[PDB]
């Protein structure tokens, strides 16, 4: 129908002419295919290949969590260890990765004789409390490390006398705690400690030698930066919080200058980011600067360690009567029955958990951002010039989403005045970026906006993300 | 001058079994663990989904021995709503729902066959286009070639999809042989409760996505050799045993991952295939490659034997139905496919037409169901195998109903802009389907285009 009959079309579809053609076709489609799949190898030849995983451990995936006084984590009246495993749920809502808890070994004062550091005080509880709380947190994927230290109720936390001793006290009590199933080890003073590098090399090579996911924290309380240096001419995986952040934050480039100092000097290892290394943000800041720090703290490159209560901005100095080295924790307006109605509803956790506006929702925010890209979990790290007072930088792994984080130290507000041509081209800024968060409320989200014209109130930090250049 | 049947109950098991399991439970088991409920429920839904798509099998097993015709869903409604329909269900089908299977199902192949090149950093995208492109030019070289070997071809492909679902079972059940808990123990954990907008509800338009291309047997019907029983028994042996597959792999999976974990990925396949094997782990991807392969040669094995059919009533150019010869193959159809497919190659994105391909699915099976039963009122003597009743049908016809629902909910402005190209196509069909009124010109034309097609590729029409 339409068309040329079937006997017509097969005698006239013979001559010379119509074969030819057929075959010259088949010729070109055949060649043209092979010609695709050369063009499609040539293509996969010509790109790079990848940029391969550093294998991280457990601690390089998350922030930290200290617990400095256990029982006034809860309030009063039920400070206990099987306490603890009814509160996980909110630490898993933190999406934390590590719980340093406060030492709960015998010690009553400075007497050595029977401070022991393998009997639980029976005040916190009992060895099958710790063994059932540590199986909870494994079941909650949250681990957990034991603190040491042998005087934590006293005034000199080594005794004040020979070290042979309680070295070799605590060096059972590391090999006797492993076996339990503790994830690490925290010591803290060890300033105090006569001969700390030999003693800290030995400690790092018997926990190593158990196995490779075991950690080690040390805790100072100087800032110099070659006496910080001084305690790792002879560890390089030893994690060390100290007071190097404190006793400044005036100027945004003196922050700058001692952090791009101490990571050119340290070259470019792991390290462990705190302003302190049992006190609260609160104790070193005003209440206008938690905001940036806690946004500071998420995006460096290292591990956040924060303390209990530092997620909704708990002062010591706001209630008269507590003492500043184990402050209440704020779980309702309850939560403090000593002169009630002095909290009120915005301090509370339970008044936090549903307003964007609070710390704790930045908090959740961050922490989820940190424990999920790749940039920031081990990307690299490049900071800029900027203005006075500004601090900016740039995170970017290989060709994952690049990270910039602008921030204005300083209390008058002022234009960027961003700079490239000190970075690679892989890693040059595009003109106009997307805005993840802001720490200040008042602006928009998800808008890709220019950086030419980009302009910071005062105390305010900014967290713009964009794609693969 | 006519296709002769060629193909036994074994190969439409294959063929059904083959265009069932597409990317479909090896790409998102992600969805209804994050969509409704814990992991456990999960297990539920997909179990529900399947005895759903099970309903809705029993209706064609019926209906297609009823009108014993080729080009399902299309000449079965050819029937009931007259002509002007078919044409326009026609049309968007060619223009639409083909192409994109098609193309989607090729571009799947070539990024879990190029993934062991690039395991973090992702794939190029020129290099996919082209391995897709390459893949569907030789798979349309293939089918032109001869039917018979395209038949053992897709043998082999569904027997190499059922033995690395069976490899994935095993190994799930390995991990858990050892002995450990695993989590199964904890269970409804998160799951809340259907939300006034649907919680459990929203799971399910997207745990149905894995289940479709359950009537694709129907497409190549009445070349099969005695349909009758033939085609039920098909389906029967079809059916049940996917079902318990992917039910049996969700199991597998969770088992395995962890809730975050799966959250924080993207192929589950790929981690569950490095993590309990380590090296050498580049067999689980190449395989699930592998299988998208075979799933293309089914779809073509379909898509042209519908236009042969349309050809035949005359909506389509008289040229779309010609056969060679000395071989079967209708060449003329499988060239406008693959050349319909290549085109579809130009996009800027993905998933940018799926969003409307259930809509148009399910809108066609809820006509062709709805049609079935004034049928069999304006009907009700005929020679049909079971005589079921319409019990089972008009609950699934609900069903149907509030898919639409769901449809009309995430993109309404994209089911607007669709309906744009239907309305569009109803011109087309004026233009030659029914305004049979041309100048002298265009027929000479149209003929001499005609002929200059049979000579330059020698087919013969169809008696
Ligand atoms: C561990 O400390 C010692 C002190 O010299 C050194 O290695 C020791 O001796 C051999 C050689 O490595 C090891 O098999 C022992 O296990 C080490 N003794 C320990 C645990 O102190 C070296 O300074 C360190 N090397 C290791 C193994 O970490
Ligand atoms: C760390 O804390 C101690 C105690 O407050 C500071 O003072 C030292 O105290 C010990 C006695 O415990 C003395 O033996 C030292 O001589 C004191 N240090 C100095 C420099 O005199 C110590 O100064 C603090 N560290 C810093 C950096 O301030
Ligand atoms: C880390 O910074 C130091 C300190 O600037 C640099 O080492 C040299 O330091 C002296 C004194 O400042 C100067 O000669 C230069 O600043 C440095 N020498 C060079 C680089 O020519 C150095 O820039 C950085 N890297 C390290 C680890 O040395
Ligand atoms: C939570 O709300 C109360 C009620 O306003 C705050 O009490 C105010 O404290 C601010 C400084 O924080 C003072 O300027 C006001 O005089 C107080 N107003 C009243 C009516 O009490 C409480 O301080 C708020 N929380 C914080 C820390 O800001
Ligand atoms: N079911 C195919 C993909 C697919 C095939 C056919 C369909 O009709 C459909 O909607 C979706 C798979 O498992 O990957």
């Amino acid at each position: 129908f339409t068309g040329l009959s079937k006997e017509e079309l097969l005698k006239v579809a013979g001559s010379p002419g119509w074969v030819r053609t057929r075959w010259a076709l088949l010729l070109l489609f055949w060649l043209g295919w092979l010609g695709m799949l050369a063009g499609a190898v040539v293509i996969i030849v010509r790109a790079p290949r990848c940029r391969e995983l550093p294998a991280q451990k457990w601690w390089h995936t998350g922030a930290l969590y200290r617990i400095g006084d256990l029982q006034a984590f809860q309030g009063h009246g039920a400070g206990n260890l099987a306490g603890l495993k009814g509160r996980l749920d909110y630490l898993s809502s933190l999406k934390v990765k590590g719980l340093v808890l406060g030492p709960i070994h015998k010690n009553q004062k400075d007497d050595v004789a029977q401070t022991d550091l393998l009997q639980i005080d029976p005040n916190f509880g009992s060895k099958e409390d710790f063994d059932s709380l540590l199986q909870s947190a494994k079941k909650k994927s949250i681990r957990v490390i034991l603190d040491l230290t042998p005087n934590y109720r006293g005034e000199n936390s080594w005794f004040s006398t020979q070290v042979d001793t309680v070295a070799t006290k605590v060096k059972d009590a590391l090999e006797f705690w492993l076996q339990a199933g503790v994830d690490g080890f925290q010591v803290r003073d060890i300033e105090n400690l006569k001969d700390a590098s030999s003693f800290l090399a030995e400690w790092q090579n018997i926990t190593k030698g158990f196995s490779e996911d075991r950690l080690l924290i040390a805790g100072t309380n100087s800032s110099d930066l070659q006496q910080i240096l001084s305690l790792l001419e002879s560890n390089k995986d030893l994690l060390l919080t100290s007071s190097y952040l404190s006793d400044s934050g005036s100027t945004g480039e003196h922050t700058k200058s001692l952090v791009t100092q101490y990571l050119n000097a340290t070259g470019n290892r792991w390290c462990s980011w705190s302003l302190s290394q049992a006190r609260l943000l609160t104790s070193f800041l005003p209440a206008q600067l938690l905001r940036l720090y806690q946004l500071m703290l998420f995006t460096l490159p290292g591990t956040p360690v924060f303390s209990y209560g530092d997620e909704i901005g708990l002062d010591a100095a706001a209630l008269p009567g507590q003492p500043m080295e184990a402050p209440v924790m704020l779980w309702d307006e309850s939560s403090f029955p000593d002169i009630p109605g002095a909290v009120s509803a915005n301090m509370t956790v339970k008044g936090q958990s549903e307003d964007p506006g609070s710390l704790l929702s930045l908090f959740r925010r961050l922490s989820d951002q940190r424990s999920k890209e790749r940039s920031l979990l081990h990307g690299d790290f490049h900071a800029f010039s900027a203005g006075p007072g500004l601090f900016s930088y740039i995170r970017h792994w290989d060709q994952n989403e690049r990270f910039l984080v602008v921030l204005n130290f300083g209390d008058v507000g002022l234009s960027a005045g961003l700079q490239a041509s000190d970075l690679p081209a892989s890693a040059s800024l595009p003109a106009k970026a997307d805005l993840l968060l802001s720490t200040q409320p008042g602006r928009e989200e998800g808008s890709p906006l220019e950086l030419e014209r980009l302009k910071l109130e005062p105390h305010e930090g900014l967290l713009l993300r964009f794609p693969y250049a | 001058v006519t296709l002769q049947r060629n193909i036994t109950l074994l190969n439409g098991v294959a063929i059904i079994v083959g265009t069932i399991i597409g990317s479909g439970i090896f790409v998102t088991p992600t969805g209804v663990l994050k969509e409704a409920g814990s992991p456990g429920l999960a297990l539920v839904v997909w179990a529900a989904c399947g005895v759903f798509s099970i309903v809705g099998a029993l209706c064609y097993a019926e209906l297609g021995t009823t009108i014993s015709k080729s080009g399902g869903d299309y000449a079965y409604m050819l029937e009931v709503y007259g002509s002007l329909p078919a044409f326009l269900k026609l049309w968007i089908e060619l223009l639409i729902i083909r192409p994109s299977s098609q193309y989607i199902v090729a571009l799947v192949f070539a990024t879990y066959l190029l993934k062991p090149l690039f395991p973090t950093c992702p794939v190029p995208e020129e290099a996919a286009k082209l391995v897709a492109c390459l893949c569907v030019l030789l798979l349309t070289a293939v089918n032109c070639y001869s039917v018979k070997a395209a038949t053992r071809v897709q043998d082999a492909f569904a027997a190499a999809k059922l033995l690395a679902l069976a490899l994935i079972i095993l190994l799930g059940f390995v991990q858990i042989g050892k002995g450990d808990v695993s989590n199964l123990d904890p269970n409804f954990s998160f799951e809340g409760t259907k939300l006034d907008v649907g919680n459990i509800v929203l799971a399910l338009y997207s745990g149905l996505f894995a289940y479709g291309g359950w009537n694709y047997l129907n497409f190549v019907t009445e070349e099969m050799i005695n349909p009758y029983r033939n085609l039920p028994l098909a389906i029967i042996i079809s059916l049940p045993i996917v079902t318990l597959v992917y039910v049996l792999t969700n199991l597998a999976y969770f088992t395995t991952l962890s809730t975050e974990q799966m959250l924080s990925s993207e192929a589950v396949a790929v981690d569950f295939g490095n993590y309990h094997l380590g090296v050498m782990s580049w067999i689980i991807p190449v395989f699930v490659g592998l299988s998208c392969f075979g799933s293309v040669n089914g779809s073509l094995f379909t898509s042209s034997r519908l236009f042969f059919v349309g050809s035949r009533e005359g909506h389509l150019p008289s040229i779309l139905s010609m056969i060679h010869p000395q071989l079967l193959t209708p060449v003329p159809s499988l060239v406008f496919t693959c050349v319909m497919t290549l085109l579809y190659a130009f996009s800027k994105d993905i998933f940018s037409v799926i969003n409307f391909f259930s809509f148009f699915n399910w809108l066609c099976v809820a006509l062709a169901i709805i049609g079935m039963i004034w049928l069999r009122h304006r009907k009700p003597e005929l020679e049909r195998p079971i005589k079921v009743n319409l019990a089972l049908p008009v609950f699934f016809i609900l069903a149907c109903l509030f898919l639409i629902a769901v449809s009309f909910w995430k993109t309404p402005v994209e089911c607007g802009i669709g309906f744009t190209i239907i309305l569009s196509g109803l011109p087309v069909y004026f233009f030659g389907v029914w305004w049979k009124n041309k100048p002298k010109w265009l027929l000479q034309g149209i003929f001499s285009t005609t002929v200059l097609c049979q000579k330059l590729m020698q087919v013969v029409p169809q008696e």
